[PDB]
């Protein structure tokens, strides 16, 4: 409830400052501007490499999502299994990184 | 009474972001063998006020946006997420004392890339969109080492509670057992905030060049709120101060001095280095920081077990 | 009256804020760029006046035309001036920006940047010294100090 | 008579290899650069307080033009048009005639300060020290034609600045 | 005659080479200090 009050106050201050920044120089009557880019009119060229680094982020972020309950997982009484599976998840993130490395997936954005 | 506490959080945030600009211009002046602003106020103390009044009455660029709605929502989201990262910060007491304050901060900083993405697509320039996509890819790249370094540290905490992180560091700073985590963490916070040597939005046109000067000042102040916030979070995380529960202002003065020195360390790093080329900081993340971060993540998993130093849950 | 006093104080406020936070877009055309860089160098240091070093052209307050404007770059100067948000000002630095200068009778040189853009301060020299350029920027600040936007608005 | 920049083959023993690995992992040269920037943080800056403090000049300095006079009030310029013949930018326009006492004096002495390249060939062409390029550099205008000087403006600049111009010439005429 | 000239013995010597003075600890000592800080923190 205090969190909802705080989020509403932060959103209200942000929307207030955005409205002030968008409508305080609109009160000025400066001039109407006509004004008739490195690319001239060319279509946005797709690059496969930005999409590859975004998907690699998503996959390692899913592996991070698996890794996130470890500070609570260390409190278990099955510590040998917990330690084996923790090292195994970090090792599979490392093996995903190594396969992304050695098949030139981390190249020209290395 | 709680709303008074919310305003005494968020209004000094805006004032400290206002005067961080002056401190940056002065410290970068004296490191560049010149002075900084000292004409506008006494010792330049009215330079942020003058510059804010200048930017808020500067003409709008009045651009053609693909979306009006995302062109409005990108500064709103940037400012809101810049202000909500402060509310679990224990200093010595958080505003919102939540059990998962670390994970909340990690999530709300993961949501900050939509400001860059929506502001880049709202600009009709394809070059601004490409620069926005490069900034987003940089930021989500360094989020990986944020999450894993933060996890490896909190394996010594025992929980995601930020207030417990003061209790963790009563005998020693946590920079002593985790200085490689601390230095990769510090460079990853440097690369999250598009901060030099990782500022490719000023290397040769960024994502927000199509806004008016008012909303550009709002993006700028959200970015500096993120800078001060990540320095405070780094100070809580590795340089945790002494806390007397009968004298909380001792902790407040101590973490405030450490966070100021760390923000000035950001200022001093941008006054010292050339930029990375974009593939070079991708090389710095994916091929340097992430193997070390996985190795130290294995190490900080297995190390409380081999030393019998698993921290308490509660 | 009271409204006259209020628009006087508000003009003083907005003129203080605009002159005390001038942001230049410098056209580094020719030799005057070097002396602009000396006006930014630590001896003179424009940044202590609030005059930042290399603002981007979409957020700059003054356009310092520092060097020869050739005919091949006259529409580029005009396009950058058209992209500047108001209040925009133009400082003409040195003789080629002022009146063509040493290349006045050339086939390829715009005889002064005032044929392309409106010019507020003419800084003479070949090159004018960085102290003379800083003098011209302070004279531009005094020109902004005596602007009467809200007072003329209240009288219109 | 020459030297080889960057022709050092680095040592591959475990001492030097561990030194380079400690430099790579522990960022020693980055701390070196931070230390040099920190060392400038505590130096006094080189910033003078303009307008109250001025940059250093010399009596040879070539600033704003002036027409000079003799120590009797008579102007030195005897209309010989050497300054506009040597003028590399053709900034000087001179028309002359004999005045009412028959002296060879100008009736037009224009200097376009926006053609002028401030090289001072006119003051060294001048055989009577009439035109000088004086010490003033703070004469920026708000209008272009305020830099199109006629004879009246140049004579007023000479009357205004003669107390300084004469002492600069007194300092420098033995080098000329 | 009076002229801008060097003095009677000439000017003194002027340094013109590189002087990067080789400061800091060895690699062995720096890794030893860092590992010692790790061991102190772990203890
Ligand atoms: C919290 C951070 C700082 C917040 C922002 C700074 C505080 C001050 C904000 C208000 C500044 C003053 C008013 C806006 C700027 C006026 C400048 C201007 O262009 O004026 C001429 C403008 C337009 O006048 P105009 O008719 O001469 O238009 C000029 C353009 N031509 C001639 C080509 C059409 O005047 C106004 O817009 C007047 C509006 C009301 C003025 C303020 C009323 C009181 C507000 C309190
Ligand atoms: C490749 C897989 C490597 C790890 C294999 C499991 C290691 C381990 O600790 O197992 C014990 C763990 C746990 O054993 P435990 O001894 O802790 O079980 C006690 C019971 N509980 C946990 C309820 C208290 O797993 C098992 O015994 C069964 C699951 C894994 C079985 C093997 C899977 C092979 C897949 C091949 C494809
Ligand atoms: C939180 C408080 C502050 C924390 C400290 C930070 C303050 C100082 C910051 C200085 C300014 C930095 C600006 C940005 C610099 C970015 C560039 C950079 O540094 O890149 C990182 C560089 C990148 O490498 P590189 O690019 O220099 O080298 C070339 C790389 N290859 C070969 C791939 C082309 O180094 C690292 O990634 C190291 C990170 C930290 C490593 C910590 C290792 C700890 C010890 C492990 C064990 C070693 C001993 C052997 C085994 C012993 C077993 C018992
Ligand atoms: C947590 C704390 C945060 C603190 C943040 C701020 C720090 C710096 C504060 C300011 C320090 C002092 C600045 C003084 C500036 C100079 C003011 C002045 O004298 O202006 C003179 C001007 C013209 O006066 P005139 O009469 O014409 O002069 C001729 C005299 N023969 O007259 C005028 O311009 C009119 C009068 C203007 C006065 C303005 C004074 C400064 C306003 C600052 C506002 C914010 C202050 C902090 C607010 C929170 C704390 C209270
Ligand atoms: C374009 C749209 C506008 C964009 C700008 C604005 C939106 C973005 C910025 C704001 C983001 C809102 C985040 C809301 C939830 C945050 C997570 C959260 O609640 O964590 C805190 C805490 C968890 O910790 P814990 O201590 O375990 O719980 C208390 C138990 N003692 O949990 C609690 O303390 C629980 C408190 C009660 C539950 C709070 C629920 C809030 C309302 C629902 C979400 C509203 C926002 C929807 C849009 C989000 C962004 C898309
Ligand atoms: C609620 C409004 C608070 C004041 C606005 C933010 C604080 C003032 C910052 C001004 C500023 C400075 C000094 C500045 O140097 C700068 O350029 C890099 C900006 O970005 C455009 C700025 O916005
Ligand atoms: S006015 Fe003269 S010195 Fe200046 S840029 Fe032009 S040619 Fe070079
Ligand atoms: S200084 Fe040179 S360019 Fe100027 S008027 Fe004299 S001779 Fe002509
Ligand atoms: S100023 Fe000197 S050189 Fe020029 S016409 Fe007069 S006397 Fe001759």
């Amino acid at each position: 409830m205090n969190l909802m009050i705080t989020l509403l106050t932060n959103f209200t201050l942000a929307t207030l400052l955005v409205t002030i920044a968008f409508w305080l120089p609109q009160l000025n009557v400066y001039s109407e501007k006509t004004s008739p880019d490195p690319m001239g009119s060319a279509r946005l060229p797709f690059s496969m490499k930005f999409f590859l680094v975004a998907i690699t982020f998503l996959l390692f972020d899913l592996e991070i999502a698996l890794l996130l309950p470890l500070p609570w997982a260390s409190q278990t009484t099955n510590l040998n299994t917990m330690l084996t599976m923790a090292l195994l998840l970090i090792f599979l993130l490392a093996v995903s990184l190594a396969y992304e490395w050695t098949q030139k997936g981390l190249e020209w954005t290395e | 009474m709680f709303m008074i506490n919310v305003l005494t959080l968020i209004i000094p945030i805006l004032l400290a972001v206002a005067f961080l600009t002056l401190v940056e211009r002065k410290v970068l002046g004296y490191m560049q063998f010149r002075k900084g602003p000292n004409v506008v106020g006494p010792y330049g103390l009215l330079q942020p006020i003058a510059d804010a009044i200048k930017l808020f009455i500067k003409e709008p660029l009045r651009p053609a946006t693909s979306s009006i709605s995302m062109f409005i929502l990108a500064p709103i989201l940037a400012l809101t997420l810049a202000l909500t990262m402060w509310i679990p910060l224990p200093m010595p007491y958080p505003l919102i004392n939540m059990n998962l304050g670390v994970l909340f901060m990690l999530a709300m900083s993961s949501l900050a890339v939509y400001s860059i993405l929506w502001s880049g697509w709202a600009s009709n320039s394809k070059y601004a969109l490409i620069g926005a996509l490069r900034a987003v890819a940089q930021t989500i790249s360094y989020e990986v080492t944020l999450a894993i370094i933060l996890l490896s540290v909190l394996l010594m905490n025992g929980s995601f509670t930020l207030s417990t992180l003061i209790i963790t560091q009563e005998q020693v700073w946590l920079i002593f057992p985790a200085w490689p985590l601390a230095m990769m963490w510090f460079i990853s916070t440097l690369a999250e905030t598009n901060r030099a040597p990782f500022d490719l939005t000023e290397g040769e046109s960024g994502f927000n060049v199509e806004y008016a000067a008012g909303p550009f000042a709002l993006f700028f102040m959200a970015e500096y709120a993120n800078i001060i916030m990540m320095n405070i979070f780094t100070t809580t995380l590795f340089l945790g101060a002494f806390h007397n529960p009968y004298m909380p202002e001792l902790y407040t003065i101590n973490f405030t001095i450490k966070s100021l020195l760390l923000s000035i360390t950001f200022l001093w790093i941008r006054a010292s280095y050339p930029r990375f080329r974009y593939d070079q900081l991708m090389h710095l993340l994916w091929k340097n920081f992430l193997p070390l971060t996985l190795a130290l993540c294995m190490w900080h998993v297995s190390l409380p077990i081999l030393l019998s130093s698993i921290p308490p849950q509660t | 009256s009271r409204g006259e006093y209020v628009v006087a104080k508000l003009d003083d406020l907005i003129n203080w804020a605009r002159r005390s936070s001038l942001w230049p877009m410098t056209f580094g055309l020719a030799c005057c760029a070097v002396e602009m860089m000396h006006m930014a160098a630590p001896r003179y240091d424009m940044d202590r006046f609030g005059v930042v070093f290399r603002a981007s052209p979409r957020q700059s307050d003054v356009m310092i035309v520092a060097g020869t404007l050739t005919n091949k770059m006259a529409p580029a100067l005009r396009k950058v001036y058209d992209q500047m948000p108001e209040p925009r000002y133009v400082v003409s630095m040195g003789s080629c920006a002022n009146g063509g200068g040493y290349y006045h009778y050339s086939y390829s040189v715009v005889r002064g940047c005032d044929r392309i853009v409106p010019v507020d301060i003419y800084v003479p020299g070949c090159p004018p010294t960085a102290e003379a350029l800083l003098y011209g920027i302070l004279q531009l600040q005094k020109k902004i100090k005596r602007e009467k936007r809200l007072r003329i608005w209240y009288r219109r | 008579t020459y030297k080889y920049v960057n022709l050092r083959e680095p040592s591959m023993d475990m001492k030097s290899v561990t030194d380079r690995a400690a430099q790579t992992l522990l960022w020693t040269e980055l701390i070196r650069g931070l230390g040099m920037t920190l060392s400038y943080l505590f130096r006094e800056p080189a910033t003078i307080n303009y307008p109250f403090e001025k940059g250093p000049l010399s009596p040879r300095f070539r600033g704003e033009h002036a027409l000079r006079r003799y120590p009797s009030g008579e102007e030195r310029c005897i209309a010989c048009k050497l300054c506009e013949a040597v003028c590399p930018a053709q900034a000087i326009t001179i028309e002359a005639e004999p005045r009412a006492d028959g002296s060879r004096r100008t009736t037009r002495y224009d200097i376009d300060m926006t053609k002028c390249i401030y090289c001072g060939f006119c003051q060294e062409a001048c055989p009577v020290d009439a035109i000088v390029e004086g010490p003033n550099f703070e004469f920026s205008t708000e209008t272009h034609e305020e830099l199109l000087y006629n004879k009246e403006k140049l004579l007023n600049n000479g009357d205004k600045w003669e107390a300084e111009i004469a002492a600069n010439i007194q300092a420098d005429y033995l080098y000329r | 005659v009076k002229q801008d000239m060097p003095p009677v013995g000439g000017y003194g010597p002027i340094d013109y080479k590189r002087n990067l003075p080789r400061r800091g600890l060895s690699g062995y000592s720096m890794f030893a200090v860092g590992i010692g800080a790790l061991l102190f923190g772990y203890w």
